[PDB]
């Protein structure tokens, strides 16, 4: 059993409430969660407004972006959820705060509250697709200069559907169709039997 | 050296 | 085109493989744009397809420099997400690799920085300091490095019987070797010169650009996850952080041969004060059972042939758990559905940040100045490029 | 014996084509077992050139495609363990310089039957055979000459084997158009009859191949003796100048007696280390392309020939200077077409 | 608790000591004198083939199969090697021998796919699958690398002496 | 004046893909010719390499006419 | 005097000048690149044998591929492969560059670099050990020893 | 249907700009084919593009089109400073793969699943 402190679970919870008050109009949903983190769910709209709050409020200084990233529900309507992890070395704690984006509808970018999100930005945009307006220069981060495709969408083939050789007819590296010669084992792993939720 | 016994 | 140069992947001066696509006004370095990606190599999306003890070999690739270092904190995340704790021994265990394992990124970054710079002097004779402690790693894990030791719910097999004591001997003296790489380099008439002064970082603008590590430490802004938010039994332990002034590539520079020097003092506790007990948690739901009592126990084969095949079937539930990794804050955002294999792995990485500060720290500098600065960063490219 | 074809078409793939290929190391070679370890065949390549020297071909091959076996000419042996279990023999053996130890005869006749032999007491199902385009058994040049005598005599050895007869071939790492674009070095280039009446039609090296390729999986071409010649013919005139000019190097067509100009080729090949022109080679340069009236080859094997400006550029590329070296072929003037 | 690594009257001895520093270059001498004296210790360096960096029993290695003393190979195909391997490296297709008992006709470690985790020799049941302490299997050509089950068994054979006494020393520690 | 329509003329008859000699000033890109939209941008373009002058986005979008090109030109 | 055997010693020569003194240009991607700066480092000195530290991509005569070879860096490693000089050699380092290792299923990641470079010595291992690398070069020393270059010229 | 704009607010403005992309890539083509040292015409080269760009002409949605030039635009400025490499160009000519036949009876002959 982890060392809970219930201290905290409380002073997060009331801090949610604080910021649910504060800003009445983006936040949608705020939970403590179990494991103590404090999750605030806010529009896409409130991208720019809430974290400017929690940036420069006396009483919620989020200073540094710790990470920002898109887990991709295909199932859900708005694919994307983009998460933005940000710490506080006043008050020392952390706050997420996650908005959903679909594939078309893009989000407004946060380089101006956080310098740091120039390039997670830009990753955001080279594996799920998802789009940043007012962002300084979005363009390809991690993948190849010439990919087409977004990687990390749930609806992308693992191997993908090009790989790389080298020709000698043509003298230069030459991308083909993937033809894998042991093709991934995909083990099905789920077991039929669930667990009795404690 | 995995055993120090010739 | 300002006669924009490509630093080039294949360069000694460039970590792993960079291309800088620099404009240069003759000497002077007006813009720079890093490329990355040339390491990316879907880590992320790869865990996505394995279960979790078989994506924890991943965490080690991350940032290899810094082996372990990375496994604890997707053990930490993984303990988390199931609400289990390590066994007090695993805990300072990892505390004890987690340090050593400082040391060895230090030992990179510092003597690497210098062969770049041009003295080469230090780094063979740090790295033979360096070839003793992958030799603890592989007698406790069996790798030199990668080595897969510390899992999600403690480490996987106890010390070696006498281990402890060569991570004394060792400890010992290694501060002796640290100071000589002084006597050479912290004041040296010229190291000074090309370090000092060069990529200054303001404190708001360090946090503003998520710097998060010793370059937020060496702008004066105090910060070490390890005492603001202990993690494993680092709060037992007692050391003093390095934070900085005057904020360049030589003080930052002196704050990690200063971790070198607090984490011997971590160590030395944790040699000191280790307790008797088990090196994994007792639950066989998470932990695989011992092989005395699988081969003998029916319920241990069961429990190792379903964690073995199927897995851990963490709780669904989302986390973000950092540490303080060598190079600074390493968290991973892990999201999990019931499954026994992850749903997404956003892996932050001290790095991604450090790069993209770059450019607004090499500013109106020379070619020269952009070699000490990435090399003020520990850039390594596997955990940038993930 | 035969191998179902399963896959996509390519790399990692099968075709059930498990073909010695002697002389791949060469020109043509390379390209041959390009196609071939696309396609997926099952390629063995016979060498006696250094294993480093056959590095080059082992990419292009996917895992356990292409299998090297060490084989001297001169030794039967080592051609009867060679097509012991390969079903299709392609036989690219062939030199411009007489060695030392090796004769026209030996590269173009002697040895291309010995390889043949064999390969019927195999049972490989089908051999091809490669011999100079116009090559009459009273040719001038002995080589082509004595081609001529190979390409009986194998039938002999082996009835119903494929005889393709290419043109001198156009590609990068050719001579027929390399060597012309290295007169450079020569201030002057000498050109018989100034470079006239030796029209002369050049083929792509990679259609070459396909063509050969496609022999391979065709049940159409038996004892067929095809030749693939060009999409267009030239004098010579042009083809020098044309190249030349791709190169952005000054020309200074020079006549030169013929019958001066064989001794100037027996001069170089005096020289020991791989005479840069033949006595030979000079007499087949000027020999006149022969017009196409035998078996069609490119197009009737299935590739459209791919005229020589088209490619020009990249084969004569690394011939021009600092500068020359950022032209490109249609701000370039091509050269006229002369059928004659 | 924090540290300041680098935070901070001028005097002719002090300025006499500061200007001789520059001078005379008398910090640039201190460094001279460090290497002069290494240049006097023993080099750490060891004659590789005639002498080995030591390795401990638990170091991975070379994938190895065992065999039962009898001589009966220990795997049982139970697969599992092959659902842990993290890389998809192991292959393993399986059919009752005659004998009855249940063997693998095909065991294929893909060592290029392999990434030397350790896990095979931890999940087996039978411990048939061990990493081996054989580090030095640097092969010509791509094809050697990939290990069919006569390979890995007759790897199994030459080093099982060693095998069988790393087992021996680390057992009771897993 | 009618020397712009004498270039504006040899440009669209050089790209060889309209004005077969159906070539005419009153004739409209888009309208009769049934030149591409695309292709006709290309028109545009080809016309500012000759004249030297660039035309803006825009009013290609209007001239689909040489004659309302040479129009537009002379201004 | 038999030129025969007049071949066969100064090929011997030459191989010993080649295998005696290989400078690797190494690429350090990944990081099989530190298991390698510790072959250069004192337990394992790489330059007794020969071996330099470094060397640029020209004064290279063997490349160690060290680490993944991803999908973007696949065009350079050949364009660096195709800058050296006319007698050059690739070492394959690492489960990562050997195949595809942990990464071979991945869409950014080639199968091996020898699809990309021609590979003479395959160095196995995730992080191959220093000694297994040490053991490669030595291994590539024995490969060009057997080199016979000038004695085909000879009888060819 | 009730669909937020991304740049135009209908396909009529979004054509407007791809009129310019086309240009810019019009205008592009021929000093990559010689920056680049590309073995292929100009002419060639801007028959591609026209291929791509209409490639993607039955897109109706306004949004889809904005966002197709977004990705365009960072396509050619990559193309420019040369970021992508001539392999990284020719990939787009598709020059050494072999051509795939669609003709029922082709693919009869060769392949399991068509
Ligand atoms: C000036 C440039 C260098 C001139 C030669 C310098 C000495 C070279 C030499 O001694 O070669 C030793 C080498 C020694 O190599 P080796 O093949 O005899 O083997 C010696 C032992 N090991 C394998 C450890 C090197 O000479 C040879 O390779 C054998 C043939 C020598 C033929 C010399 C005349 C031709
Ligand atoms: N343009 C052209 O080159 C034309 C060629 N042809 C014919 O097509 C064939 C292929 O041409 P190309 O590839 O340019 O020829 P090459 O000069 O490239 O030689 C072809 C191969 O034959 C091998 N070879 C040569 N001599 C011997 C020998 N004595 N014993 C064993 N192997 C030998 C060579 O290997 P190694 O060098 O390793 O010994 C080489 O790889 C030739 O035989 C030629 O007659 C016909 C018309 C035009
Ligand atoms: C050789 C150089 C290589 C350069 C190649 C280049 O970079 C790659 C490329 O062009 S990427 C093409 C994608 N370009 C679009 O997708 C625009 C789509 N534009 C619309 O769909 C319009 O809204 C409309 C409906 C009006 C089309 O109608 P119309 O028939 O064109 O008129
Ligand atoms: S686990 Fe051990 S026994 Fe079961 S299959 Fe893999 S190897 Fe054979
Ligand atoms: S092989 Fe193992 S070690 Fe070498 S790079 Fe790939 S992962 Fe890192």
């Amino acid at each position: 059993v982890r060392p809970r402190s219930d201290v905290t679970h409380k002073q997060l919870s009331a801090f949610g409430e604080y910021v649910a008050e504060i800003l009445p109009k983006y936040v949608q949903q705020v939970q403590v969660s179990c494991l103590d983190e404090l999750e605030i769910c806010i529009h896409p709209d409130g991208v720019i407004p809430t974290l400017t709050f929690l940036r420069d409020h006396t009483n919620a200084q989020f200073k540094s972006l710790a990470d920002l990233t898109a887990v991709d529900v295909p199932t859900r309507q708005n694919r994307f959820e983009i998460v933005y992890n940000l710490l506080s070395l006043r008050f020392n704690s952390r706050i997420r705060v996650k908005t959903y984006a679909d594939e078309l509808t893009p989000i407004d970018s946060i380089v101006s509250v956080h310098i740091a999100a120039n390039w997670y930005e830009r990753e955001v945009w080279d594996m799920f697709g998802v789009f940043f307006f007012n962002h300084p220069d979005l363009r390809r981060i991690l993948t190849d200069y010439g990919f087409e495709g977004h990687p990390f969408r749930k609806d992308f083939p693992l191997t993908g559907y090009v790989e790389l050789r080298y020709d000698d007819e043509v003298k230069r590296v030459v991308a083909e169709p993937v033809e894998l010669a042991q093709e991934f084992r995909k083990f099905d792993l789920n077991s039929p039997w669930e667990a009795f939720p404690a | 050296c995995m055993t120090d016994d010739p | 085109t300002n006669m924009t140069l490509n630093f080039g992947p294949q360069h000694p001066a460039a970590h792993g493989v960079l291309r800088l696509v620099l404009e240069l006004s003759g000497e002077m370095v007006r813009k720079c744009d890093p490329h990355i990606g040339l390491l990316h190599r879907g880590t992320e999306k790869l865990i996505e397809y394995k279960t979790y003890l078989q994506a924890l070999p991943y965490f080690d690739r991350l940032d290899y420099v810094s082996m372990m270092c990375n496994e604890q904190a997707y053990s930490i995340a993984v303990e988390k997400l199931l609400n289990i704790q390590p066994p007090p021994r695993a805990q300072w265990i990892r505390v004890l690799f987690g340090e050593i394992t400082r040391i060895l990124n230090h030992i990179m970054a510092v003597t690497t920085h210098a062969l770049d710079i041009g003295a080469m002097t230090p780094f063979f004779w740090m790295f033979e300091e360096r070839e003793k402690m992958f030799e603890f790693y592989e007698r406790v894990s069996g790798a030199r490095m990668h080595a897969a030791y510390i899992r999600p719910g403690g480490v996987h097999q106890d010390l070696p019987l006498g281990l402890l004591d060569d991570i004394y001997e060792f400890s010992k003296n290694f501060s002796l070797r640290i100071d000589e790489v002084e006597e050479m380099l912290t004041n040296n008439r010229i190291w000074r010169n090309r370090t000092v002064d060069i990529g200054v970082v303001t404190a708001e603008d360090a946090l503003n650009y998520g710097f998060s590590g010793v370059m937020l430490r060496g702008s004066g802004i105090q910060w070490d996850l390890r005492k603001t938010q202990p993690y494993d039994v680092y709060d037992q332990v007692e050391f003093d952080v390095p934070i900085g002034s005057r904020g360049d590539c030589y003080d930052r520079y002196l704050c990690r041969v200063e971790e070198m020097r607090q984490s011997l003092r971590i160590i030395e506790q944790c040699l000191n004060k280790m307790p008797p007990g088990e090196i994994k948690v007792d639950d066989a739901k998470v932990s695989p059972p011992k092989r005395a009592e699988m081969k003998t126990s029916m319920e241990s084969l069961i429990h190792h042939f379903k964690l073995y095949t199927e897995g851990y079937q963490v709780p669904p539930g989302a986390t973000y758990t950092a540490i303080e990794a060598p190079k600074g804050e390493f968290g991973v955002y892990l999201v999990s559905d019931g499954s026994s294999r992850p749903y997404r792995c956003k892996i932050k990485a001290p790095g991604f940040a450090h790069l993209a500060g770059l450019d607004k720290m090499s500013k109106g500098h020379m070619l020269a100045d952009v070699v000490a600065i990435i090399g003020t960063q520990d850039i390594v490219f596997g955990e940038i490029d993930r | 014996h035969a191998v179902i074809p399963h896959g996509k078409g390519g790399r990692s793939s099968v075709s059930g084509v498990v073909a010695t290929v002697f002389g791949a190391t060469g020109f043509l070679g390379r390209y041959v077992v390009n196609h071939l370890g696309r396609m997926g065949s099952q390629v063995i390549i016979p060498y006696r050139c250094d294993v480093y020297d056959i590095m080059h071909l082992r990419l292009m091959g996917d895992l356990g495609q292409l299998t090297f076996l060490e084989w001297d000419a001169r030794d039967k042996d080592s051609i009867r363990k060679a097509v012991q279990h390969s079903n299709v023999v392609i036989n690219l053996i062939g030199r411009e310089w007489e060695t030392r130890n090796f004769d026209f005869e030996d590269v173009f006749v002697n040895i291309p039957r010995a390889i043949a032999q064999a390969s019927k007491e195999a049972g490989v199902e089908r051999f091809i055979h490669v011999s100079h385009l116009n090559a009459s058994m009273k040719s001038s040049s002995k080589s082509l000459r004595s081609k001529a005598v190979g390409e009986k005599e194998v039938r002999s050895v082996f009835p119903e084997a494929i005889i393709i007869r290419p043109s001198d071939i156009f590609g990068r790492e050719d001579r027929f158009l390399n060597h012309f674009a290295n007169y450079r070095w020569f201030l002057a280039v000498p050109l018989v009859s100034l470079g006239f009446k030796t029209v002369k039609q050049p083929v792509y090296v990679a259609d070459v191949s396909k063509g050969i390729v496609n022999a391979t999986k065709d049940p159409d071409a038996v004892g067929k003796t095809f030749a693939f010649t060009g999409p267009n013919r030239y004098l010579l005139f042009h083809l020098v100048k044309y190249i030349f000019g791709m190169t952005h190097r000054t020309f200074i067509p020079y006549p030169l007696p013929l019958f001066v100009y064989s001794w100037i080729g027996k001069l170089f090949g005096l020289s020991p280390f791989e005479p840069w022109t033949t006595k030979d080679k000079v007499e087949r340069i000027h020999i006149s392309d022969v017009m196409p009236t035998d078996l069609p080859g490119l197009e009737d094997l299935g590739v459209q020939p791919t005229p020589l400006e088209l490619k020009s550029i990249e084969v004569l590329r690394r011939h021009r200077t600092y500068r020359w070296l950022s032209s490109e072929i249609e701000e370039t003037k091509p050269a006229k077409t002369v059928n004659y | 608790t924090y540290k300041y690594v680098n935070k901070k009257e001028v005097d002719m001895k002090s300025a006499t000591d500061n200007a001789a520093r520059i001078l005379m270059w008398t910090e640039l001498i201190r460094g001279l004198g460090m290497t002069l004296s290494y240049l006097f210790r023993e080099p750490a360096t060891i004659n590789y083939p005639f002498e080995k960096g030591p390795l401990s029993p638990r170091f991975r290695g070379e994938h190895a199969l065992r065999r039962y003393p009898s001589g009966e190979e220990r795997c049982i195909a139970c697969k599992l090697c092959e659902a842990i391997c993290p890389a998809q490296a192991i292959t393993i297709e399986a059919e009752p021998r005659a004998d009855g008992s249940r063997r693998t006709t095909r065991y294929d470690i893909d060592m290029t796919k392999c990434i030397y985790c350790g896990f095979c020799q931890e999940a087996c049941p039978v411990d048939a699958i061990v990493e081996g302490p054989n580090f030095e299997f640097s092969t010509e050509t791509h094809e050697e690398l990939l290990y069919n089950k006569e390979k890995l068994l007759n790897n199994g054979d030459k080093w099982e002496a060693e095998i069988a006494a790393n087992i021996q020393a680390d057992y009771l520690y897993r | 004046l009618d020397g712009i329509k004498d270039r504006v003329l040899y440009v669209l008859k050089l790209y060889d893909k309209i004005d077969p000699e159906k070539l005419s000033v009153n004739s409209h890109f888009m309208k009769d010719l049934g030149l591409d939209s695309l292709d006709q941008v290309e028109i545009i373009m080809a016309m500012e390499d000759e004249f030297g002058f660039e035309i803006p986005d825009i009013d290609a979008e209007k001239l689909m006419c040489p004659q309302e090109i040479v129009d537009y030109i002379a201004d | 005097s038999r030129a025969e055997y007049v071949v066969t010693k100064l090929d011997d020569l030459i191989n010993w000048a080649r295998r005696s003194s290989l400078w690797p240009m190494t690429f350090g991607l990944a990081c099989c690149a530190v298991e390698m700066m510790h072959m250069a480092a004192p337990r394992y000195d790489m330059d007794r044998f020969g071996v330099v530290f470094r060397a640029s991509p020209r004064q290279a005569d063997v490349m160690i591929v060290a680490g993944t070879l991803t999908n973007k860096m696949a065009p350079a490693l050949r364009k660096v492969y195709d800058q050296m000089p006319e007698p050059r050699y690739v070492v394959s380092m690492g489960s990562c560059a050997n195949g595809g290792g942990y990464y071979h299923y991945s869409y950014s990641v080639v199968r091996g670099c020898d699809r990309i470079v021609p590979v003479d010595i395959y160095v196995p291992g995730c992080p191959p050990t220093a000694e297994a690398l040490l053991y490669g070069i030595l291994q590539l020393q024995r490969k060009i020893k057997r080199e016979q270059k000038l004695k085909i010229w000879y009888r060819r | 249907t009730s669909v937020k704009p991304i740049f135009s607010r209908d396909l009529n403005e979004a054509k407007r700009r791809v009129r310019e992309l086309y240009r810019a890539w019009y205008r592009e083509v021929p000093n990559t084919v010689h920056l680049m040292q590309l073995d292929i015409t100009v002419k060639q080269g801007r028959d591609k593009v026209r291929e791509m760009f209409m490639k993607n002409a039955h897109v109706t949605d306004p949004r889809v089109v904005d966002l197709l030039v977004i990705k365009g635009k960072m396509e050619l400025q990559e193309t420019i400073k040369v970021w992508k490499q001539r392999t990284h160009v020719m990939r787009f000519f598709h020059e050494t793969e072999t051509p795939r036949p669609k003709d029922f009876l082709s693919k009869f002959y060769m392949g399991h699943d068509p």
